[PDB]
RNA sequence: GGGCACCACC
RNA sequence: ACGAGACUCUGGCAUGCUAACUAGUUACGCGACCCCCGAGCGGUCGGCGUCCCCCAACUUCUUAGAGGGACAAGUGGCGUUCAGCCACCCGAGAUUGAGCAAUAACAGGUCUGUGAUGCCCUUAGAUGUCCGGGGCUGCACGCGCGCUACACUGACUGGCUCAGCGUGUGCCUACCCUACGCCGGCAGGCGCGGGUAACCCGUUGAACCCCAUUCGUGAUGGGGAUCGGGGAUUGCAAUUAUUCCCCAUGAACGAGGAAUUCCCAGUAAGUGCGGGUCAUAAGCUUGCGUUGAUUAAGUCCCUGCCC
């Protein structure tokens, strides 16, 4: 997931002394669409839906239509 | 119930077709065969006075199998193992002037003739000499 | 070592909490259910998952755990005591 | 005499470097019997051991 | 149908006289097979070579050393021959009087070492059936192995003349002489 | 007379030997020669061992060809006995009873398990510093 | 009427096999005869070098690798129709060779 | 005083 | 929360799916050869048709896509009956091998990889840059990584029979892989073709291994160092021998002291083959197959590192 969630940058900026070096990493966020970030999810995040209201059956109802 | 080359031992089948070869008497050897040695990995020269017509036989026997070699096929068939003083061994082939030797004094006996796409490959007379050879071989193998 | 990493053990006790009835003793129904109801973008974790809820779910037949609880086996345990 | 005897228990590994293993071992003659021995080589639960001389016994951890 | 080693020599005559060896020599009829080479994953789980017969036991720890290493080939045709040569010397069954020499060549008593790197002290051990019979096969490939070195003999010959003479019990042997002396020092370390 | 057959195969570290048995008379053969012929003929039981184990009479209906293409020679060989016994007992499978594949199967496996069912052991990649996939080059110190 | 094949190379497998199904679609949409499409056995390329740029420390290697993948797709046309197909296909990474045998 | 490792031993 | 796991590549299973003349199988026609005592619905064929006007089907074998499949799930024990451990059934598989890899540091290596770079030094009799010739390899001696051996489980001479990973005609840039025919005893030399590649080399006829022959415990037909005389290739140029070939010569070495290295299954070892370097070119390295084990399922005694 480095590959994909990761950006990296490094440069090198000549300063009156002598050469600096910069290194810059930004971690992108999760995007479903691809335009901002990736969008398959990391792989040890797993996400458990919740589950929808349920009425409570008491009589047995037959639905004619 | 006919015998073909495949059904009998190669080897036998390999002296049987040298002893024909021999007791035929119009296969043309070279005058070179008592002085010289058949590859550059070898350090001798061969045991056999008549390694010729064994390697006649070999060489008919290879193109029944496997048709259409040429000299550097048949120099690739017979190379081996080269051991070099304190270095380590590689292969090597084996000498051109000996196949080409063999391959025109098989030609010579209208067992083998050129190939359309390249190299030289069985006549049925050949085909037909080493079935009978092969037949000759099978027998001998059973009534003994 | 067959240890399971607290991802999974987290996963299928959330699991058996939210849908306690749809699960059982079987594990293909169980894997079989996981994908229906979560997101798990690996297989090989959603077999661990799915292996660890069965596990659970046998340990839950034979007895109370330590850990997660029901609400039908709270209202049951009500009527118990 | 030469005795024989059946490997009842495994108890645990001796030695310095952990070559031997201290086992629990019965004599076929009297079932009664059973002393504490050390053997050398891989040994499991039921195997048969010739002792020489089967008066010794080993310290057991 | 009966199936013989190499095709002549049967396993249904063959005894072991030793109870506590019977479990870790394969001779008899499930373990009968007609050559020493199987292919099978024997090292993969601990206690499971006892599974192996015997032959291929020997054919294995005969291809040494490292000039000779994977060359099972001339190994199988090596114990062809000494099993040859056996039955044509004693008259018997040769994989009787090889079950009898490694009966005979295992040791029963053993010397386990608490050594400082110099000096070396000992305490006398018992010895498992397992390692009586890995100790028995390594000690017979290794006389034949030092016999037939720098010799005008055939390793089938001195391979023959070390089992004839193993299971014999005499102590012209290289393995009889090793369990000897080892046995020693286990009595003199009690 | 209906035309039934059934292509089988086996395999060994690289080699694969792919069995053709059709309804015959008890013809065997590997790339056109007899089993006889096979070599190195040292391990020429092992390329005998399912007729033996089997008998003449289960073979005695069938014409079975095998081709055998890579590894070595006792690649080959291993890969010869598990492609003809599979031939067989898939052979029986379809145009006998399943009784009858049954006691082959049990026969077969019971002597041995590789038969029938494949070795998965295959060579293990070298890695760097060293001459092999475990063995490593000499330290020194000083 | 011609035999024209197509042949596309590519680095990644999910593009390459996106361009060959709508290939395959768009084709087969107009009522023609399509083989394949039929794939080459993939090229693995492999540049082992030394990580350090100095010879001082442990020998290590680095291993890179490119894969280049490969398909055929056999098609009995005209050219028009084939160009009308194609000039849909272009995809960024993808290789599109079309030639008349 | 414990734990681990064939770049430790057995 | 990072690291560990998860993850990616890889190796094992699919007669289930998708679909292939740059992969094949089977079948059917033509042809060659063998058996006229069984001549046949006979055997062998890497010999030719079967897609391209019309003259066969199908993916088992080969390639590579989508999916399945294994989770300590089932059983029996041992455990606080938990976390987990052992064994067994079924099963292709009940631990495949690598890649990536935290917080903190080292005056660790690299200015000789960079048109990365701060300061010094030099700059026309140059520390710039070319050309010619030498040196880096020089030998009383010590130390490492290795190759070949000390033989009969061998060497020699014949015969027979099996791989896999990969490369190949280049902006400058000259230098590619080679089938077949002839000449030479060999290194090689002439012709004439294919390949920018599942198409040609190539069905990559590899070596160990296997089957026969000779030798016979003799520093021996083991071993092949050091030297002499010839021949040929690469280059502008081969002497201080580039490399290769042929006759001849025939050293130490009979298994190695103190000490010490690597390794747990297709592993160690044996054996060859590709890539890098490369006009000429492997005793090195990095990969790939082939043959294929002994021993162990433990411990903290030595060494070292952590709590
Ligand atoms: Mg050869
Ligand atoms: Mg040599
Ligand atoms: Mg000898
Ligand atoms: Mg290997
Ligand atoms: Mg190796
Ligand atoms: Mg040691
Ligand atoms: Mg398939
Ligand atoms: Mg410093
Ligand atoms: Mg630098
Ligand atoms: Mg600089
Ligand atoms: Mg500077
Ligand atoms: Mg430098
Ligand atoms: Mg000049
Ligand atoms: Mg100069
Ligand atoms: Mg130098
Ligand atoms: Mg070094
Ligand atoms: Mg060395
Ligand atoms: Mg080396
Ligand atoms: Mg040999
Ligand atoms: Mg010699
Ligand atoms: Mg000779
Ligand atoms: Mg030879
Ligand atoms: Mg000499
Ligand atoms: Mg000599
Ligand atoms: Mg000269
Ligand atoms: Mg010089
Ligand atoms: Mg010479
Ligand atoms: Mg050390
Ligand atoms: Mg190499
Ligand atoms: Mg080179
Ligand atoms: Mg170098
Ligand atoms: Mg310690």
């Amino acid at each position: 997931p480095v590959n994909y969630y990761v950006d990296t940058a490094v440069r090198h900026v000549l300063l009156r002394q002598g050469v600096l070096g910069i290194k810059v990493k930004i971690m992108l966020p999760w995007d479903p669409t691809g335009k901002i970030g990736p969008k398959k999810p990391l792989p040890d995040h797993v996400s458990i839906v919740e589950p929808k209201d349920e009425i409570l059956p008491t009589t047995p109802i037959s639905e004619q239509k | 119930p006919g015998v073909t080359v495949k059904d009998v031992n190669q080897q036998e089948f390999v002296r049987a077709l040298a002893a024909f070869l021999k007791k035929s008497g119009k296969l043309k050897v070279p005058e070179w065969v008592d002085t010289v040695k058949l590859a550059k990995h070898k350090e001798l020269a061969p045991y056999d006075e008549n390694w010729f017509y064994t390697r006649a036989a070999s060489t008919a026997r290879h193109l029944y199998l496997r048709g259409g070699a040429g000299v550097g096929s048949m120099t690739k068939i017979y190379g081996g193992r080269q051991r070099n003083g304190v270095m380590p061994s590689h292969f090597s082939r084996g000498s051109k002037s000996v196949a080409r030797r063999v391959l025109q004094a098989l030609e010579g006996l209208k067992m083998v003739e050129k190939d359309q796409d390249g190299g030289r490959k069985l006549t049925p007379q050949g085909q037909r000499d080493l079935d009978r050879i092969a037949g000759q071989v099978a027998a001998a193998n059973k009534k003994h | 070592g067959r240890v399971r990493t607290k991802t999974v053990k987290k996963a299928a006790r959330v699991i058996i909490e939210k849908y306690y009835t749809r699960l059982g003793n079987d594990f293909h129904t169980n894997k079989r259910v996981c994908e229906e109801i979560a997101i798990i973008p690996s297989k090989k974790l959603r077999n661990k998952i799915a292996g660890y809820v069965t596990h659970l779910m046998k340990r839950i037949q034979r007895g109370p755990v330590r850990g997660i609880s029901i609400k039908l086996q709270e209202e049951e345990r009500e009527r118990r005591d | 005499p030469i005795k024989l005897a059946r490997v009842t228990k495994v108890l645990g590994r001796t030695g310095s470097q952990g070559q031997c293993t201290q086992v629990r071992v019965e004599f076929m003659d009297d079932t009664s019997r059973s002393i504490i021995r050390n053997v050398k080589g891989p040994v499991r639960e039921g195997d048969v051991l010739t002792l020489l001389e089967s008066e010794r016994e080993a310290r057991r951890l | 149908p009966d199936i013989k080693l190499f095709g002549k020599w049967s396993t249904d005559d063959v005894q072991i006289n030793d109870i506590s060896l019977q479990d870790y020599i394969a001779v008899k009829e499930k373990y009968a097979k007609y050559l020493p080479h199987s292919a099978g994953r024997y090292a993969a789980k601990r206690f499971r070579k006892a599974q192996c017969p015997i032959v291929e036991r020997l054919t294995n720890s005969m291809m040494m050393h490292g000039r000779n290493n994977g060359k099972k080939l001339m190994t199988v045709r090596i114990v062809k021959h000494a099993f040859e040569i056996i039955h044509l010397l004693t008259g018997e069954n040769p994989l009787q009087v090889l079950v009898n020499a490694i009966i005979n060549s295992g040791p029963r008593e053993d010397s386990t070492r608490i050594g400082r790197a110099g000096t070396v002290r000992r305490q006398a051990v018992d010895v498992s059936p397992l390692r009586r019979v890995n100790q028995a096969i390594w000690l017979l490939c290794t006389g034949a192995r030092e016999a037939a070195f720098r010799n005008i003999k055939t390793i089938a010959e001195c391979l023959a003349d070390e089992l004839i003479n193993a299971a014999k019990g005499s102590s012209n042997s290289y393995a009889i002489k090793k369990k000897d002396e080892l046995e020693r020092v286990a009595k003199s370390n009690r | 007379g209906p035309l039934q057959s059934v292509q089988v195969f086996g395999r060994k570290k690289t080699a694969t030997a792919v069995a053709h048995c059709k309804r015959g008379n008890g013809l065997i053969k590997v790339n056109g020669r007899p089993l006889e012929m096979i070599e190195p003929r040292t391990l020429q039981y092992k390329l005998l061992e399912p007729v033996l184990l089997l008998g003449k009479e289960r073979f005695a209906g069938v014409d079975i060809r095998v081709r055998v293409k890579g590894g070595g020679h006792v690649a080959q060989i291993y890969a010869i006995r598990q492609s003809i016994s599979k031939a067989l007992v898939a052979y029986y499978q379809k145009y006998v009873d399943e009784a009858s594949k049954k006691e082959i199967k049990d026969i077969l496996i019971q002597y041995d398990r590789t038969l029938l069912v494949a070795d998965p052991r295959r060579c293990e990649s070298k890695k760097f510093g060293g001459p092999g996939a475990r063995a490593r080059y000499q330290k020194s110190y000083r | 009427i011609h035999r024209i094949r197509i042949t596309l190379t590519s680095r990644n497998v999910k593009s390459l096999e996106k361009v060959c199904a709508d290939l395959i679609r768009g084709a087969k949409e107009k009522n023609l005869k399509v083989k394949g499409p039929v794939r080459m056995p993939t090229k693995t390329l492999r540049i082992t070098t030394r990580k350090t740029p100095c010879g001082e420390g442990s020998k290590t290697w680095d291993r890179f690798q490119m894969r280049i993948h490969k398909r055929l797709i056999d098609l009995h046309s005209p050219s028009e129709i084939v160009k009308q197909i194609t000039s849909i296909s272009i995809e960024p990474g993808v290789e599109v060779e079309v030639t008349i045998a």
